[PDB]
RNA sequence: GGCGGCCCCCUGGACGAAGACUGACGCUCAGGUGCGAAAGCGUGGGGAGCAAACAGGAUUAGAUACCCUGGUAGUCCACGCCGUAAACGAUGUCGACUUGGAGGUUGUGCCCUUGAGGCGUGGCUUCCGGAGCUAACGCGUUAAGUCGACCGCCUGGGGAG
RNA sequence: GUUUAUUAAAAACACAGCACUGUGCAAACACGAAAGUGGACGUAUACGGUGUGACGCCUGCCCGGUGCCGGAAGGUUAAU
């Protein structure tokens, strides 16, 4: 229904959860899923096991827009950093690319402090 | 810090970006930075390294 | 009034430590070119609006319009103006003529005074905005593009031209940047003349506001027969607003021509 | 090696990293490093030493 | 006459402009009496990050013996002119001479 | 103290040197002169991101709380009364001190510069060496062992800043 | 002070800064049926609300209620 052959994969690694997100190789969206939001909603829901279903899951519904190969593209990662590759290239599509342009972020801009934590 | 693979089998090649810019760069920054007490401690470290 | 020359009050000595101290800004006669203002109020016939007072308004400076571009000029004097605190000085242009013009702070020399279309970027009667760089201050802006000075005085309203903004809808001013007006109008750079008869209190009272009118000093308080409130006593005590038109915050604008405000973000 | 012509041919000192290895490895005089130093300086905001990868 | 080292970059494809906007960016230098040891015709050559959106510039450069009293007027006619997407300057430790 | 990119101007200090010119015009200072980390006074504001107060959801033996989104001030300062506390050889002024020998650095005299610096040699800094001095840790000559010009502080508890 | 000549003769208080506030401008107000004259020969540091209580500090806090309004996620249920 869409016959765009390239996706681009922002990989929410992530530091709290796992949210695989497929854009078009024009920037909209395409297809996408979760681990938190498909049955794990607490502090159980970014696992190795969780991160690999959230692009497993991710895979069932990008099928349909017609989409062969992708690159990945980092700026969040977390737990874990390269599950979430493989588990769309399981899933048959095939990862061309990583493009790790990540944000650290850098000193001046001096990120939540939180809890000493 | 862009990285082919190639007749992606999911060949895993990805990996020499641990170099720096992939996996150093957390030297200060986590959640939060360290904030007080970071300067002279790169320092020290150089006296607990002698062996 | 951190800046030079500042003119401090004297010691307490009198019961006057300011008004302004100023030397070298009052000169006379009321040369040629001068006017008036009118009697008082005389609307035609139960006057509405209040305390009056209404004596010497008095002289006012002739000079708008100022259309007088690339005839180059040069500066005898500055002066004050009472009306508007300003800063405000002698022109002879080398054509034949002498002006009144609304300068900035201490633009004299006597300087290279000349303006126009593409021919200057100087200090500059007034300048098309279209023909000329960017920068902070801007002064004049012909309120629509043939009108005339929207500003008739440099006390410190930085009015500011933007780059490339909406094709020419150029200034970023003070209660709504997005006024949006084409770079079509003129400047003159810029807006702070007198800071120093602004920044600081003239007086409690002083001969601007006793000597020829009255201000305001009430509403509210004393006799009913006016405002909605309130009984006697000293005691009023009750919701009385400002009837039938509201005060605190409202707004009171729909439609009007023109009518370009685009954002106002209020506060 | 103060100047240009000689920085495009000691591009070999960039580690994989992409930065400018410490000289343990061949063991250069002071004088010549520091000059080369700022050689490489020159040709950094020039990008006349295009500084890794991707730049 | 400091041995300014001046890159500037302007729009890719204006081949026909450039070769007189030299000109009228040496007609400065002139001027001050000052002298050019290199002057670069870099060409079409790609860019570092993504300004000014074409992804190519026109770059040049040069090494001019030219006073202090020229290079703010420099930097104003690079950038009042909205064909200049980036412009820097070097200086001093002797002259180059040499092209790049 | 205290700045992190580079530059134009005013061009601090210096300080490596053929020397020229005058011969202690010198050192070192109290009252004062400038400077002045925290903070209040500002007077008008420049009004990101974070985070005291602000504002709650929440963990409730009371949280008057720490989270976590949201949150200013601190960022910095034109300009100026700023004393001031943790800026300790628990310590100025210094010249003579010539067993020293070992590094870390900077500039530099001399070499068929076949050379990783060889022979040198001040400065900046640290290492840590006898006779002595001496508790116990060891400090071991520029260092407390000699010799000294003062502008000093030093009047015991608790009375006090 | 000579202020409400007329109760008090001030033991009224007219000051004057200002955070907010009315209007991006045929600007607010409209006396007059048609003015566009005040404000203007003028711009939101001109001019008007509601006041201010030397001067200089100082304005903690506390939103349950009721103001002030401003909005739009959605229900009460009118011209249309």
């Amino acid at each position: 229904r869409k016959q765009v052959s390239d996706g681009v994969a922002h990989i929410h690694a992530s530091f709290n959860n796992t949210i695989v997100t497929i854009t078009d190789r024009q920037g909209n969206a395409l297809g996408w899923a979760t681990a938190g939001g498909s049955g794990f909603r607490g502090s159980r829901k970014s696992t190795p096991f969780a991160a690999q279903v959230a692009a497993e899951r991710c895979a069932d519904a990008v099928k349909e827009y017609g989409i062969k190969n992708l690159e990945v593209m980092v700026k969040g990662p977390g737990p874990g950093r390269e599950s979430t590759i493989r588990a769309l290239n399981a899933a048959g599509f095939r990862i061309t690319n990583i493009t790790d342009v990540t944000p650290i972020p850098h000193n001046g801009c001096r990120p939540p402090k939180k809890r000493r934590v | 810090i862009k990285v082919r693979e190639n007749e992606p089998f999911d060949v895993a090649l990805r990996r020499f970006k641990r170099s720096c810019e992939k996996a150093g760069v957390l030297a200060e920054v986590r959640r939060r930075e360290f904030y007080e007490k970071p300067t002279t401690e790169r320092k020290r470290a150089k006296a607990s390294a002698v062996k | 009034v951190k800046c030079k020359p500042t003119s401090p009050g004297r010691r307490h000595v009198v019961k006057v430590v300011n008004p302004e101290l100023h030397k070298g800004k009052p000169f006379a006669p009321l040369l040629e070119k001068n006017s008036k203002s009118g009697g008082r109020n005389n609307n035609g016939r139960i006057t509405t609006r209040h305390i009056g007072g209404g004596h010497k308004q008095a002289y006012r400076i002739v000079d708008f319009k100022r259309n007088k571009d690339g005839i180059p000029a040069v500066v005898e004097r500055l002066e004050y103006d009472p009306n508007r605190s300003a800063n405000i000085a002698l022109v002879l242009y080398k054509d034949g003529e002498r002006r009144y013009i609304l300068a900035p702070k201490g633009l004299k020399a006597g300087d290279q005074i000349q303006s126009g279309v593409d021919a200057a970027i100087k200090p500059g009667n007034t300048l098309p905005m279209r023909n000329i760089p960017v920068g902070s201050t801007v002064h004049n802006v012909e309120m629509k593009p043939g009108k005339g000075g929207q500003l008739a005085r440099s006390a410190g309203t930085y009015v500011q031209i933007v780059a490339r903004d909406g094709a020419y809808v150029t200034l970023r001013l003070r209660s709504g940047e997005m006024r949006k007006v084409e770079a079509d109008c003129r400047a003159t750079l810029g807006e702070v003349g007198n800071a120093e008869h602004m920044l600081r209190v003239l007086g409690k009272a002083g001969a601007a506001r006793w000597r020829g009118v009255r201000p305001t000093v009430r509403g509210t308080a004393m006799n009913p027969v006016d405002h909605p409130h309130g009984g006697g006593e000293g005691r009023n005590f009750g919701k009385h607003p400002v009837t039938p038109w509201g005060v605190q915050t409202k707004g009171k604008k729909t439609r009007s021509n023109k009518r370009t405000d685009k954002f106002i973000v209020r506060r | 090696e103060i100047d240009y012509k000689d920085i495009a041919t000691l591009k070999n000192y960039i580690t994989e990293s992409g930065k400018i290895v410490p000289s343990r490895i061949t063991g250069t005089r002071a004088k010549y490093q520091r000059q080369l130093a700022r050689a490489i300086k020159r040709a950094r905001y020039l990008s006349l030493l295009p500084y890794t990868d991707r730049h | 006459m400091r041995h300014y080292e001046i890159v500037f970059m302007v729009h890719p494809d204006q081949s026909e402009q450039v070769p007189g906007m030299i000109e009228r960016y040496t007609a400065a230098i002139t001027g001050a009496e000052g002298k050019i040891h290199r002057l670069e015709d870099w060409g079409r050559r790609q860019l570092a990050y993504p300004i000014n959106k074409l992804h190519k510039a026109h770059y040049v450069l040069m090494n001019v013996e030219a006073p202090q009293e020229v290079i703010d007027e420099l930097e104003t006619t690079f950038r009042f002119n909205d064909a200049v997407i980036r412009s820097m300057v070097m200086r001093t430790k002797h002259a180059v001479t040499e092209a790049s």
